[PDB]
């Protein structure tokens, strides 16, 4: 069930913020060329009241058009359902063990004419041969799902479409906006229209592997993994013609398909010895990876009958598109490690890779990353034994470094396409190489050529992420009380970065760099508690909190100037967090003439109007006046995991809160405004009807004007709100046959349960949205309510 | 993996497969595990044309 | 560890080694060509009529004054920040051209001339081009980067400054451009697309006729008249060397704008958008997707201001009435009126892009404002409804080409160098404007019947030869650029030369206010607004390398 | 002077079920086995392909339908079966003697 | 549980085959059989020049 629900203006209220808006700006509301008209006055004091407020029936002259009070948000969620299954079973000899499942899951969401499900079976199995000495295994998977997913935007086109807009129209139609009404279409028809660009996905996902033990702790072994998945859709393009919402009449159809096929294979050398007091592992080997992708897509126009059955390429008699291309890397890897335990009280660990990739030159292939971490059993060392209260603890550290190459497979090249122009655009800028170079207007062929998409590096090596970290594991009130605390420094050097052209240098002029650095320290705590009671309770609490800061140390110019990663491209985010922001600093309201002519110089500011803060104090208010008033990072998040077993029954709740974290709300521009959007006439908030005016001093909602004269929609602490929150991600109750009674039906485990996720959410009065952990126009989160069963035999 | 192949070449010992048995059945098994035995082969060749 | 890690390699593209090859290097003068089709968008067509809504010939339309408020900003000169979406775009964008003729230039300047002959004729093309991009971007900002290195490495860009060259000298570095052309294009070009000589002398007059209107202190008030300047005009303005082009007016006015007479003898240069062209919808003009009028759904943008149609207006011998045409409303039965409003303007009553089943009406079938913006459409760049020429892609576009210099500007820009140098041959620029003023006259077909229909009263007759003042004369010829060029995005850029915006514009604003009710807060600032500020985002990335526009505060 | 490159991909896709059901009788000096079951099938077959013209570079990983000029077609089909069935068997000796 | 490899070069020049293998199967009988599940699972790869 959808829960969280945007609160958005209906038919009438739409009306009354309407009026609102014109007098405010003091023009006569009678002439919305909607079909409003308004029976209103002035009060004693003088400031506007509306009486009466009439609406015409239809919203065109020639009556296609209905008047409506649609809820549209209502009208595209449902009850969603969920089904699962799932079977497995399992035999153990002396000489082999041999698992094997099935799984069906199927979702369909809250979102109408969007589903998900998933078909899985997996065999895994291993043989013990020889003396034990020889050993063949097996895992493989394998896997066929298949979705409709929801359009791009429909949330922010249903926040966006007024009441006044029909879901039908007079002849029976999709409903759409005619008249004055404005450009936003039916989102009913959109997820209809949606509901067969359904993809089936097949991924078969396993390995197989051999393993030697010529001798007492010397092992071989060798894996070969294979992952390959291949994904078949056929997107449909439909007509619509939704009010003025049209399409013309385009028909395509897109058959799509793609495959990705990654494998591995590496050998294993290891090797053990206990000796009175030693411990030690050695183990060295070597992998190997490789993925290669492909993908296609036959594009064709025109159909005369527009279901999905007849919407094949063949069978249209339009233009045609041909689309794809593929791409690929391998990697190479020689590794290491070496673990080392004295006594069972001090261990030593070292790891050393010599790390290659196809995806750098070989001048920068390889590079080579060391690890060291040691720990420090504390209370078997002797003089800890006088503490009967302490079970078992244990401090360690670690320096390591790791290698990244996570980048385009094309990223040390310089890059030309001939990008003929055969893709789809929005508003043109297709870029394409293609040109009528006779003045014939077309109708066959064109020359083309091609254009630069990126500039080489003949340079770029690895990335290199170098960790420090501490912790202590902790045991006390023989094993009642357990958990665990982390700290640690986190550095990423040499970073790899799509890198932004300067403008003069033009098109295609990115290219990858190692030029950038970025740290992460935190700390981490596990803390549970255990125990029985002495009425029949079982309780159970394990629970955990982090915290953590990250500041980019550097960064290339023109990615500071970008703002790419930070401060909206007016300042640099270097010294500050990942995705940090700048804006101007709301300062509440004008709410009397006297404060606009006592500001500084606000272009576009009178009564009613946002007060922006002078930070510069030159006076004037100005591009000039931004700070830093956005920062992603949470003080600290946490968790919570009750258990309870009373009587044969189960308890368990989790709970998961982040606290002290900023959003940026865009929904706010939508509920506090009347023209915080570039287009007139849209759908608003339901916040607005309590907007400042002389009518009504006490708000901090904006007076509504129909024009954004004081340029409100810029970036400032306006939409920065607190999403903290704390969830009740979980809970569940369970009761479970006594053993006696379903062991009779031959059933070690009979057991029935009930549950709900994200059933609770506590968040911050100052938060003025729905959902704090998604705020603006995702896929809703929903309140799921379960019922369910274990059997086993 | 090959345990035995039937060849039906009858049509009233075929007729029982299908309608469409009427070219005659090339019935195909595949091996499985003995009872108390965890044999292990491994062929190998190589040829020239 | 090594084999393995170099065998993928990029797949469908050429690398920027590879590029510089000669058999690509055709390929890279079409694609400089086919970014002006293919790089404007629906608020930046090359056309820069979205940025000639600030003039008093039009109205941005659209839904209201959000529908691209940057723009209302810019029509009535107040809240424009240097943070504007539209500026910055506008700027990256001329800068992208600039680019593809660069690359083109970087691998001509490499080819040998003996087997490649036309190696020259091919550069000329691309600095042509590189000129065309500049000129703009020096109209739209003054104060602007010359970026003419095509042999400049990418890290180099960084040092540039919109500040290298003086404002003289920034003007003839696009002279330079458009002089190279002119030496080195061919007379006549048989792709019809590729700019002829005559082309490149008329790009470069246009040139030195905005340089010579000087502004050579700090802010944009006119310094003073070069005369060595407007000598090159008339040079490249000669008869002669429009002759060996067989440049010349089409005998009626409405050809230019009419897709059955793409590529005639008035279309010196033009963007040749074409259709049924193996692209998606088409290489169609989306620039002025916004400017269909709602007959069409969407979107009513470009609207004709009623000063423009008033400009019409002619007295009872049939020239414009200069002092008094903004008095009163155009009126049909009793207003003498000049034939080229029916071809700039289509107004209530009368048809549609000359189709008597499409007339225009006070409508929402029409225009989209509830009367905010009026009820006039923009008729040179829009279509018949039946044309080939016109498909529905993401917004209506048609195929009919943007022609940049129309030989009509050629003689008139030639009268004005000749005006403003008082030399004698003044009745020569009057000879120029009869040409224009005689030719729009008798282009009546298409509507020769709107007296008997209609009732209008067509009156336009050339100016007698006399012994002309040279400030009558600039009143002559400014009036015959109002009504030749109406609607064609440059009337703001002409005040602007002229140094008379502050005064036109803001008069502008109290006379139009009557009639369109958004100008009720407009406000031009001279020293300020004659300009687009260089974007607050590109000065912020030079470094202090870039320097903002006179009027605008240290941001 | 032609380049071109096509891009094909085929599927097939095949699922039965059956449900036997097996008597076994020995009594005296005879024996018999009959059985009934029913069965079921699907056949989804498909196809489609691609084409594109005009390509530069002439090599197997250049020559991807994105990285040409020319006009493009494109293919495709699909097929379809169904069966349902019902069977019967019977054995028989009486004597070791008469099958 | 079986595998497999069969990589053929023809003797026209440029012609080839090769194919990749594997199986599964296994079958359960659990209670005192009266209750028998199994399974027979085959995937194969092949890529011929022809």
């Amino acid at each position: 069930m959808y829960q969280s629900k945007m609160n958005v203006l209906n038919t009438e209220q739409y009306g009354r913020a309407m009026w609102q808006a014109y007098v405010n700006d003091g023009e006569n509301p009678n002439g919305n060329a909607l079909g409003y008209a308004y029976n209103w006055g002035y009060n004693a004091d003088g400031n506007p009241v509306l009486y009466g407020m009439t609406l015409s029936k239809y919203l065109d002259s020639k009556n296609t058009m209905p008047v409506a009070d649609t809820d549209w948000f209502d009208e595209i969620t449902r009850t969603g359902v969920i089904q699962q299954y799932n079977l497995s079973v399992s035999n153990g000899s002396e000489k082999g063990s041999s698992f094997f499942s099935l799984g069906y899951y199927k979702n369909l969401g809250v979102i109408k004419d969007t589903d998900f499900d998933r078909f899985s079976a997996r065999m895994n199995s291993d043989y013990k041969l020889i003396d034990d000495i020889l050993t063949i295994g097996q895992h493989f998977t394998l896997n066929r799902t298949s979705e409709v997913q929801a359009p791009g935007g429909i949330i922010e086109t249903a926040l966006d479409i007024p009441s006044a807009i029909p879901v039908y129209a007079s002849d029976g139609s999709w409903g759409g906006p005619v008249g004055g009404w404005p450009d936003r279409r039916n989102p009913r028809a959109v997820l209809e229209y949606n509901k067969d660009n359904r993809y089936t996905y097949w991924r078969m996902f396993g390995d197989a592997y051999v393993n030697l033990t010529p001798f007492k702790g010397f092992n071989l072994r060798s894996t070969f993994g294979l992952d390959y998945a291949n994904k078949q859709a056929r997107y449909f393009t439909y007509p619509y013609q939704e009010g003025t919402q049209t399409n013309n009449g385009k028909s395509a159809v897109e058959a799509k398909q793609e495959h990705w096929t990654k494998w591995m294979w590496n050998a294993i050398a290891t090797y053990q010895l206990e000796v009175g007091k030693h411990r030690g592992d050695v183990m060295i080997g070597m992998e190997l990876n490789r993925e290669d992708d492909s993908h296609f897509s036959g594009y064709k126009e025109d159909f005369s009958i527009l279901t999905p059955d007849y919407m094949w390429p063949d069978a249209g008699s339009g233009t045609a598109q041909a689309y794809g291309a593929g791409e690929g890397y391998s990697l190479v890897s020689f590794f290491g490690k070496m673990n080392y335990s004295y006594a069972d009280r001090y261990l030593l660990s070292l790891t050393l890779r010599r790390d290659g990739s196809s995806r750098f030159g070989k001048n920068h292939r390889y590079a080579t990353f060391p690890s060291v971490s040691l720990g420090w059993r504390i209370t078997q060392e002797n003089f800890m034994k006088e503490l009967t209260w302490l079970d078992d603890l244990k401090l360690r550290a670690s320096w390591g470094q790791t290698g990244n190459q996570e980048i385009s497979n094309l990223a040390r090249y310089t890059i030309y396409a001939p990008n003929y122009g055969t893709t789809d655009s929005f508003g043109g800028q297709s870029y394409g190489t293609a040109y009528d170079i006779t003045g014939s207007n077309g109708g066959g062929v064109l020359p083309s050529g091609f254009k630069r998409n990126q500039i080489g590096n003949d340079n770029i090596k690895w990335e290199t992420t170098t960790q420090t970290n501490v912790g202590i594991d902790f045991s006390l009130f023989k094993q009642s009380l357990y958990g665990s605390l982390e700290y640690y420094y986190k550095k990423a050097t040499d970073i790899l970065t799509e890198m932004a052209g300067v403008g003069v240098l033009g098109e295609g002029g990115s290219r990858w760099i190692n030029s950038g650095a970025m740290k992460n320290q935190g700390f981490e705590f596990n803390l549970g508690y255990r125990n029985k009671t002495a009425f029949g309770l079982t309780y159970d609490l394990n629970g955990n909190i982090s915290t953590y800061r990250n500041e980019i140390l550097e960064l290339p110019e023109t990615v500071a100037a970008n703002g790419k990663f930070g401060g909206n491209g007016v300042k640099s985010v270097v010294g500050h967090t990942y995705g940090a922001q700048v804006g101007y600093i709301a300062d509440g309201i004008f709410k009397s003439q006297d404060e606009v002519d006592n500001h500084a110089t606000q272009e576009g500011a009178a009564v009613g109007r946002i007060r922006y803060r002078d930070i510069d104090h030159n006076g004037v208010i100005d591009e000039r006046d931004q700070n830093w008033i956005y920062d992603p990072t949470p003080s600290f998040s946490y968790g919570l995991n009750i258990y309870l077993e009373y009587k044969n029954f189960d308890l368990t709740m989790f709970w998961q809160g982040v606290q002290g974290v900023d959003i940026i709300s865009d929904v706010k521009k939508k509920s506090d405004f009347w023209s915080a959007s570039n287009v007139g006439f849209l759908n608003k908030g339901t916040r607005l009807l309590n907007a400042w005016s002389p009518t009504n001093p006490n708000s901090d909602i904006p007076a509504l004007t129909r024009s954004d004269t004081n340029n409100e929609q810029r970036v400032s602490t306006y939409f920065v709100e607190n999403g903290s929150f704390l969830k009740l991600r979980n809970i569940q109750l369970g009761y479970t046959v006594p053993a006696v009674i379903s062991k009779k039906m031959r059933m070690d485990r009979l057991r029935f349960y009930c549950s709900a996720q994200n059933l609770l959410t506590i968040k911050s009065k100052n938060f003025t949205g729905e959902d704090p952990e998604n705020p603006n126009f995702s896929y809703p989160i929903p309140v799921n309510i379960t019922f369910g069963l274990n059997i086993g035999f | 993996d090959i345990e035995s192949i039937q060849v039906l070449k009858d049509a009233a010992s075929a007729s029982i497969y299908g309608s469409r048995a009427a070219n005659g059945v090339i019935i195909i098994t595949t091996k499985q595990g003995k009872k108390g035995q965890i044999k292990i082969n491994f062929d190998a060749s190589v040829s020239a044309s | 560890c090594d084999d393995f890690l170099d065998r993928q390699v990029p797949q469908g593209i050429v690398t920027g080694d590879q590029i510089a090859s000669p058999e690509y290097v055709d390929n890279l003068v079409i694609s400089a060509y086919a970014i002006w089709a293919t790089g404007d968008d629906i608020n930046s067509s090359f056309s820069l009529w979205n940025y000639d809504v600030r003039s008093d010939d039009c109205y941005k339309g659209g839904s209201g004054t959000e529908d691209g408020g940057v723009f209302n900003a810019l029509e009535i000169s107040k809240g424009i920040n240097t943070t504007d979406w539209n500026i910055n775009d506008i700027w990256k964008r001329l800068y992208q051209c600039i680019t593809r003729a660069n690359t083109a230039l970087q691998s001509l300047d490499q080819m040998d001339e003996k087997t490649y002959p036309l190696k020259n004729q091919r550069i000329a093309e691309m600095r042509f081009l590189r000129g065309h991009a500049h000129f703009m971007l020096k109209q739209l900002f003054k104060k602007i980067v010359i970026v003419n290195d095509e042999n400049m490495e990418p890290d180099a860009y960084n040092e540039l400054s919109n500040t290298t060259y003086t404002n003289d000298e920034q003007w003839q570095k696009i002279a330079d451009d458009f002089q190279f052309a002119y030496d080195n294009l061919p007379e006549v070009q048989i792709e019809k697309g590729r700019p002829a000589q005559a082309a490149a002398a008329a790009y470069l007059a246009k040139t030195y006729l905005y340089k010579a209107y000087r502004q050579d202190g700090a802010d944009n008030a006119l310094t003073g008249i070069n005369e060595e300047d407007l000598k090159q005009v008339v040079k490249y303005t000669d008869p002669l060397i429009m002759a060996k082009g067989g440049y010349g007016l089409e005998t009626d006015y409405s050809m230019n704008f009419l897709p059955q007479y793409e590529n005639g003898a008035e279309s010196v240069w033009a963007i040749q958008y074409s259709i049924n062209d193996g692209t998606y919808n088409g290489n169609l003009n989306w620039g002025m997707g916004l400017t269909t009028p709602q007959i069409l759904g969407c979107c009513d943008f470009h609207k004709p201001s009623q000063n423009l149609v008033n400009a019409f207006k002619t007295d009872s011998q049939g020239k414009p009435l200069f002092s008094t045409y903004d008095n009163e409303n155009y009126e049909v039965a009793t207003d003498n009126v000049d034939p080229r409003l029916f071809h700039t303007v289509g107004m209530p009553g009368f048809p549609y892009k000359y189709n008597e089943g499409y007339i225009i009406q006070k409508n929402d079938d029409w225009s989209r404002s509830k009367g905010l913006y009026g009820y006039y459409v923009s008729l040179k760049e829009n279509v018949d409804p039946d044309c080939d020429c016109l498909k529905k892609g993401s917004y209506w576009a048609s195929s009919l080409n943007h022609i940049v210099i129309r030989y009509a500007d050629v003689l008139l820009m030639r009268a004005e160098a000749l005006i403003q140098l008082n030399d004698g041959r003044i009745t020569d620029a009057i000879s120029l404007i009869n040409e224009v003023r005689s030719r729009a006259a008798g282009s009546t077909m298409l509507i020769f019947n709107y007296k008997e229909d209609y009732g209008v009263n067509f009156k336009v007759t050339p100016y007698d030869l006399k012994a002309y003042a040279q400030d009558e004369a600039m009143k002559m010829l400014k009036w015959e650029r109002r009504v030749e060029f109406g609607m064609e995005s440059s009337r703001f850029f002409d005040l602007v030369r002229w140094g008379e915006a502050k005064d036109v514009i803001n008069a502008y604003y109290v006379t139009e206010a009557s009639r369109c009710s958004i100008y009720k807060n407009a406000g031009f600032t001279e020293n300020k607004n004659e300009y687009l500020p260089v974007p607050f985002e590109q000065i912020s990335a030079s470094n202090g390398n870039y320097t903002q526009n006179f009027g605008w505060a240290a941001a």
